[PDB]
């Protein structure tokens, strides 16, 4: 380990971390927070900016993306922040009406960006979507009408079969 | 049983459990809770 | 010279049981484990860990280890006369002059029970002869003429690995004594190896030592060496938890009943540091209620401070004071105000507890707490207020918790729907939440869904008490 | 030494004789409860 | 011979909480020092009160008079023990030596309590012991005194006991149960009210009337409420000299709430200004408020803050933090809305939690007894 | 209601098992006769809950 | 209602009083409270347990 101090050390961790942040990992983020923790808060903007940036991403701001993109080339993180724009947009494809009433053109313009390409039109013609009259809905019921069968009885009757069966053969 | 890593490692105090269920809540203040009558 | 008779007595009471009795419990015994003197000897090792072991000072220097390691011989039935030698050598400490013959002269003393005669065939006497002298040497780690000798004594214990691996040549189950002693002494291996530096090829020692205990003798070795390996990967950088994710073979009889408890604690710290709330807090809970006793002073306490870090990260925790040792109070001077900062929603205090106690937070060393504890504060806010009111506004809660704008309150409510706590939607014109609580959710067929698990769990424990009733 | 572990390891399975020692003792117990 | 020293409890609390009268304690307690020759009203006022410009000579000449009474005791004890009397001179010295503990510091306690502590022989030689350690444990902030001497009295003095003095022990235990906020037991032990007119231990039986109302307003149920202060009058005479207490209990029986603000503010003024309450008052306010709020919501369901603002005034964002932290304090099962303005009364008892509590006990209890049955193998 | 009214006197036995050290000649066992009745009676009730889902299809 | 002479729910929003009641379920009450007493008795057997162990 006693090597000469690596030149691109600060941003190879950042390349890996921003790639991880692009591919939506859940625990390699924290083994990254464990392998070299002491150089994260004091210094190393290539790491100090992505980790508080992640705090801001799961704080509730996709606009800190652009506040940050004020300055993040950081020797070709440009492809990775393009994949970060992609993980903005497909997480909009998820989180645009998770359990919302309805949005309109202007909330598309706020949460989405690039006012109207054929890409939000592609969303409206790609996810099974009703482009209402300057208006949006997930569906006509948004939940596909949950009753689940209207029979909770006979499956738990089979459960009673193997349940009484396991209470049998034992004392 | 010390066999692990560890060989390096209700006077006013159970009232403090309900009081730390109360510490962010109305210390005494008694005037506020008596002067909320007469502002209307 | 009147106190050293107490080590003179307990020393003979130990190796009487160990040598003669567990050798007779090894000759033909151990149907499952009839070596009850093995657990008796681990009780006496805990007894030598309570007391001074035998000869650390004991008002003299170096009496028993040059004495009793001679002349075992296992022969014609007058070897109780060699025991009489062992007993009547004890005029030297009381009457004669004591002399220093430990930690330097032990190097042929360990070879004396082999160079007397072909003593016997079993390895627990050899593990005795290299453990019962040398475990009284390890707990004096003053790093001057004592730790290089712990080092070499456990190199003789690595020779005990060699004579654990190539003795009885297959299937004599003396591992239910030597792994029982080797759990302890391999923890002391890791202790003395990491009192100086991290251990590097001792990792492969531990790997192959886990390998050799795979199927032929899979009794108390795999889980304990896996605790060693787990705390190895815990103290240093964190790369090989994917090894447990791909090779999860971690299920013995869970024999020592506290080894499994602290094992679940350590892997709860693992899943706490990987990423988990639910499964990690339930195995922390199971290790918490699987605290064996409180017969060991304040050892649950620091480890519990690091245990319920995830419950602090829940946000649904009150003050934790029922655990508090008063000798832990001067160390939880940060931690008491930290759970107070959990109960409070202040932001300047959320960072001023950090600005006040970052050094003890480094003593924790687990800033995964602070990377999500602000998010925990806003989730505490959303759980409280979203359980409180049916149709709240996002502006009320927002500018009650200083959010200053509608759209980040929208992102909060949206990521809370994404995190799934309440139904709460937005009367979309400029925000202004239209929402509801949830009573009349369900209450009758849904309990009896879980009652299958209730009573199937009960009948599992019925049959377990049946298979435990089988033991007498 | 190939198969020469397995029979002695099935002799390690002979707690069946002790759990059934309790069972055969209970056989005797309640059978002579009955006969009594 | 307890009541001026229970006023010393009153007055050490006067030194403790009210700093609005920062020397009224040393005023009437230095008067209580220059009468009865009590020297602890400037021992502990030398410790905890002011820094004493000059009262040295004019009170240490009476410390010499304290020594005069103390040494005529310390000569009466040997010049009287000549007679063949079983613990008689011991009783004559314990009376005036625990009265010296009334006079002086814990030197009086160590030469009195520990002296007539061991060789006790009779009903009075342990009755006076338990009561005269109960005095000083009630005076200071001690707990082992007032509880463990009563545990001794339950061991020693009883053997089944008398009819009165066991109820006096109940009065003392109910006074700890009002010192701590033990709600049910304070009123349960203050139930009787037949044998405590005024002893030498009651400087104010009307303070016993305050102690029974100040816990009966919480713990006592509503059929119990009518059963105590409607079906019976034996407390209602001595609090029909105190009509606003009767008025507050009948308004509690009525549900009118602005007079709850009024008279609960009266009780909370006294709750700051009565001892054995100062580590404990914070729970009281919101507890009585929610004790009314439960039956308030038990009225009906489609309630508001206007029909309740008639009773509350401007209880609009008062009830924001008030009722929301009643919701978040694990209390007050309800649902509440802002502009649709729902209120909810709910919880029928045969629903889920009474079904839940069994495995709530016997999961931790389960694996407890399971690991206790896993110590058995190895 | 049988299976509660006799269960309270069933649980009047472990208080009698608290003999703190030992003060009771032999187990004097009243565990049984309320295992088996509950067992087979609620086997009958659960298979009766089966019976409507059995006869109907 | 608070004196149990009148079992139901009033209203202020829609102005609709509705009387109904069903308190007693001993299937829940007697069973579960006797289980609470059972658990207290098992805690009383926890010292037979803690006595046979140590």
């Amino acid at each position: 380990e006693q090597l000469p101090e690596s030149a691109y050390m600060h941003q190879l961790l950042g390349l890996n971390l921003l790639f991880l942040l692009s591919q939506n990992r859940v625990a390699e983020f924290h083994t990254e927070l464990e392998r070299l923790p002491a150089k994260d808060i004091q210094t190393n903007v290539y790491i100090k900016h992505p980790v508080s940036l992640e705090q801001y991403l799961m704080e509730g701001s996709y606009n800190k993306v652009f506040l940050a993109k004020g300055n993040i080339p950081a020797e070709s993180y440009t492809f990775f922040i393009d994949i970060l724009l992609d993980t903005i947009r497909d997480e909009i494809a998820g989180c645009i009406e998770k359990a919302y009433e309805k949005i309109l053109f202007t909330e598309a313009t706020r949460i989405l960006f690039f006012n109207t390409p054929k890409k939000m039109t592609d969303y409206a013609k790609k996810r099974g979507w009703v482009l209402g009259p300057n208006n949006y809905y997930s569906f006509a019921s948004q939940q596909q009408k949950p009753e689940d069968t209207t029979i909770p009885s006979t499956e738990l009757a089979k459960q009673v079969i193997e349940y009484a069966r396991q209470l049998e053969m034992i004392v | 049983m010390s066999e692990k890593k560890q060989p390096v490692d209700e006077d006013n105090w159970d009232d403090d459990n309900v009081e730390d269920d109360f510490s962010n809540q109305l210390r005494a203040e008694l005037e506020k809770h008596g002067y909320k009558m007469e502002t209307s | 010279p009147p106190p050293p008779p107490a080590p003179q007595d307990v020393e003979m009471k130990e190796e009487a049981a160990t040598g003669g009795g567990s050798t007779g419990e090894a000759d033909g015994k151990t149907a499952a484990a009839a070596a009850e003197h093995s657990q008796r000897e681990l009780d006496t090792v805990t007894l030598e860990d309570i007391k001074e072991h035998v000869k650390q000072l004991e008002k003299a220097v170096s009496g028993k280890e040059p004495r009793f390691v001679l002349r075992a011989l296992r022969m014609l039935p007058s070897t109780s006369r060699r025991l009489n030698h062992y007993v009547l050598y004890k005029a030297v400490q009381g009457f004669f002059t004591s002399n220093n013959a430990t930690r330097d002269f032990l190097l042929p003393f360990l070879e004396e029970p082999m160079d007397t005669e072909a003593d016997l065939q079993f390895r627990p006497r050899t593990g005795k002869a290299a453990s019962t002298p040398l475990l009284p040497e390890v707990e004096a780690y003053l790093q001057l003429l004592v730790v290089i000798f712990m080092m070499n004594s456990k190199r003789y214990k690595e020779a005990q690995k060699i004579s654990d691996d190539l003795m009885q040549k297959i299937s004599t189950q003396n591992r239910r004594a030597l792994d029982l002693v080797a759990a302890k002494c391999y923890y002391y291996h890791a202790r003395v190896y990491e009192f100086l530096d991290k251990l590097d090829v001792v990792r492969s020692f531990l790997h192959a030592r886990l390998r050799t205990a795979t199927l032929r003798h899979d009794a108390d070795g795999q889980a304990t060496l896996l605790n060693l390996l787990l705390r190895n990967y815990l103290h240093y950088s964190l790369y090989d938890q994917a090894e447990k994710l791909v090779s999860k073979s971690v299920f013995p009889e869970q024999a020592n009943n506290n080894e499994w408890a602290r094992y679940l604690y350590y892997t709860g710290r693992i899943k706490a540091i990987q990423l988990e709330y639910s499964e990690a807090r339930r195995t922390m809970t199971n290790a918490l209620r699987k605290a064996p006793q409180h017969t060991a002073v304040g050892f649950k306490q620091t480890v519990h401070k690091l245990l319920i870090v995830v419950e602090l990260l829940l946000g649904e925790i009150p003050d934790r004071l029922q655990f508090r040792q008063p000798s832990l109070k001067r160390s939880l001077m940060p931690y008491f105000l930290l759970t107070q900062a959990v109960r409070t929603g202040n932001l300047a205090k959320f960072n001023q507890v950090l600005d006040q106690f970052g050094e003890k937070f480094q003593a924790d060393g687990t800033y995964t707490l602070i990377i999500r504890l602000r998010h925990n504060v806003i989730k505490t806010g959303v759980r409280m207020i979203s359980l409180s009111y049916s149709r709240i506004s996002l502006a009320d809660i927002a500018q009650k918790l200083q959010l200053d704008s509608p759209e980040d309150a929208e992102f909060i409510v949206a990521k809370a729907i994404r995190d799934g706590v309440i139904e709460a939607s937005i009367n979309h014109e400029k925000g202004y939440v239209q929402s509801k609580e949830m009573i009349d959710i369900y209450s009758t067929r849904e309990p009896q869904l879980a009652f299958h698990q209730r009573i199937s769990f009960c009948l599992d424990i019925h049959n377990m008490s049946v298979k435990a009733m089988r033991f007498p | 030494y190939l198969s020469k572990i397995e029979e002695l390891q099935l002799i390690v399975n002979d707690k069946s004789q002790n759990l059934r020692r309790l069972q055969a003792q209970r056989n005797e117990l309640n059978a002579k409860v009955r006969l009594l | 011979p307890k009541n001026p020293d229970l006023r010393i409890a009153q007055l050490r609390f006067l030194l403790s909480l009210p700093e609005h009268r920062g020397d009224a304690a040393v005023r009437d307690e230095l008067m209580a020092a220059v009468r009865d020759n009590n020297m602890a009203p400037y021992y502990e006022a030398l410790c905890k009160s002011l820094d004493w410009q000059i009262d040295v000579d004019l009170l240490n000449k009476m410390k010499k008079a304290n020594e005069d009474e103390l040494k005529r005791l310390d000569e009466e004890l040997e010049d009287a023990e000549k007679n063949l009397g079983e613990s008689e001179i011991r009783d004559a010295m314990m009376a005036k030596a625990e009265y010296l503990c009334r006079i002086g510091d814990k030197e009086g306690a160590l030469t009195a309590f520990r002296k007539t502590y061991d060789k006790t022989v009779a009903l009075g030689h342990r009755l006076d012991i338990v009561f005269y350690l109960l005095r000083i444990g009630l005076f200071y902030m001690d707990n082992d005194l007032i509880t463990r001497n009563t545990e001794k009295a339950k061991s020693l003095i009883e053997e089944g006991g008398d009819w009165d003095r066991r109820n006096r022990l109940k009065v003392y235990q109910g006074l700890y149960c009002v010192a701590i906020r033990d709600f049910k037991q304070a009123a349960e032990l203050f139930l009787d009210t037949v044998s405590t007119f005024t002893s030498y231990e009651l400087m104010d039986y009307k303070t016993f009337v305050t102690y029974t109302v100040y816990v009966s307003m919480i713990a006592l149920e509503r059929p119990d409420l009518r059963e105590k202060v409607i079906k019976g009058a034996e407390i209602l005479e001595v609090l029909h000299s105190l009509p606003a207490v009767r008025q507050y209990l009948f308004s509690l029986y009525e549900c009118r709430y602005s007079v709850f603000f009024q008279s609960l503010a009266v009780v909370e003024q006294e709750m700051k200004k009565d001892w054995l309450f100062a580590p404990h008052y914070r729970y009281y306010v919101r507890e009585m408020r929610i004790h009314a709020y439960s039956q308030l919501l038990e009225s009906y369901r489609s309630l508001t803050l206007g029909y309740m603002a008639e009773a509350f005034g401007v209880g609009v964002e008062f009830i924001d933090q008030e009722l929301s932290r009643f919701i978040a304090a694990g209390r007050l099962h309800c649902k509440i809305d802002k502009v649709n303005e729902i209120v909810e009364t709910n919880r029928p008892d045969s629903k889920n939690w009474q079904y839940q509590e069994t495995i709530k006990k016997g999961d931790l209890l389960l694996n407890r007894v399971q690991k206790l049955s896993r110590v058995i193998n190895m | 209601n049988y299976n509660k009214a006799v269960e309270e006197e069933d649980k009047m036995t472990p208080e009698q098992l608290a003999i703190k050290n030992v003060g009771k000649q032999d187990p004097k066992r009243h565990l049984e006769e309320h295992v088996d009745v509950l067992m087979t009676s609620n086997i009958v009730q659960c298979l009766a809950a089966m019976l409507d889902t059995v006869v109907f299809k | 209602i608070l004196d149990k002479k009148f079992h139901g729910i009033l209203d202020q929003g829609e102005g609709v009083l509705i009387i109904f009641d069903e308190p007693p379920v001993d299937k829940t009450y007697e069973a579960a409270l006797e289980t609470i007493q059972n658990m207290s008795k098992v805690v009383d057997s926890l010292y037979n347990k803690a006595k046979k162990l140590t």
